[PDB]
């Protein structure tokens, strides 16, 4: 789409891949890939996006809402851009509802073909 | 879909 064209310049953006495929992409290297992520379109909420990431070998999926100006909303958090959101979660942990055993910072990413 | 706290 129009919003998805500027995301298409990033190596970690995979566009319209399914939940299952994205999970397997981030899970491929097992717990060695803790923190590895990608960004895709949501298949269940058209127009919205998803950050799929590896948490100690398992895939997690977090909704991302992009505003008209490209600001990124993650529930209660707000970021000027998707890139700022990624850089934030590379240096502070993702405050997931499963708390303690769910400690993760973003590391690398799965490169789109 | 994960929920933040």
């Amino acid at each position: 789409q129009k919003t998805d064209h500027f995301l298409s310049c990033y190596p970690w953006f995979h566009g319209p891949i399914s939940r299952v495929r994205a999970a397997q992409l981030v899970q491929l290297q097992g717990p060695d890939a803790h923190g590895v992520f990608l960004v895709r379109q949501s298949e269940s909420r058209r127009g919205e996006y998803v950050l799929t990431f590896n948490l100690q070998g398992r895939a997690k999926h977090l909704r991302l809402v992009l505003t008209e100006r490209g600001q990124c909303r993650v529930q209660h958090l707000h970021f000027p851009s998707v890139v700022d959101m990624l850089r934030h979660f590379q240096r502070s942990p993702i405050p997931l509802e499963c708390g303690a055993a769910c400690d993760v910072r973003l590391s690398g990413y799965v490169v789109v073909l | 879909y994960e929920l933040l706290t």
